[PDB]
């Protein structure tokens, strides 16, 4: 997993939120993206920003034009799947983007 | 007239607080679809102050 798309129609007829993580930087954009019909990575615009022994958790929530992101990284031992026990996520970012987000998709990478 | 300043006269749903929308897609105002071409009950959603 290396990114996400969020938007309405996902077809350049609107601003749409794109989020990408790579080894050099983490990058965010809201551009009027023409996404492809099968998004993955083979290894107008109005806002841009930059920065199984483990589980990465996130919450994305969008309120009054602000896109709020919370996260946690944790070691885990229950290799099967989504584990029991408890730990709370903490805020990373609060992004002024104004988009009417209603659909989303994750972005994968291949060797 | 300065026509370079514009506002949206038509949308099907009102903006939430700080919701933002530049999309210029032609507004179907009634029972006849636009198919991307202006006309009867099919109106350009932006307007100019002039
Ligand atoms: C937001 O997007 C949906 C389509 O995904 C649309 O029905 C709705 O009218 C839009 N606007 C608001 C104010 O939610």
């Amino acid at each position: 997993i290396r990114g996400w798309i969020f938007g309405t129609t996902l077809d350049s007829k609107t601003q749409s939120l794109l989020i990408v993580n790579n080894a050099t930087n983490v990058v965010i954009k809201v551009c009027e993206f023409q996404f492809c019909n099968d998004p993955f990575l083979g290894v107008n615009c109005t806002f841009e920003y930059v920065s199984f022994k483990n589980l990465r958790e996130f919450v994305f929530k969008n309120i009054d034009g602000y896109f709020k992101i919370y996260s946690k990284h944790t070691p885990i031992n229950l290799v099967r799947g989504l584990p029991q026990g408890f730990s709370a996520l903490e805020p990373l970012v609060d992004l002024p983007i104004g988009i009417n987000i209603t659909r989303f998709q994750t972005l994968l990478a291949l060797h | 007239g300065n026509y370079n300043y514009l506002y949206r006269l038509f949308r099907k749903s009102n903006l939430k607080p700080f919701e933002r929308d530049i999309s210029t897609e032609i507004y179907q105002a009634g029972s006849t679809p636009c198919n991307g071409v202006k006309g009867f009950n099919c109106y350009f959603p932006l307007q100019s102050y002039g």
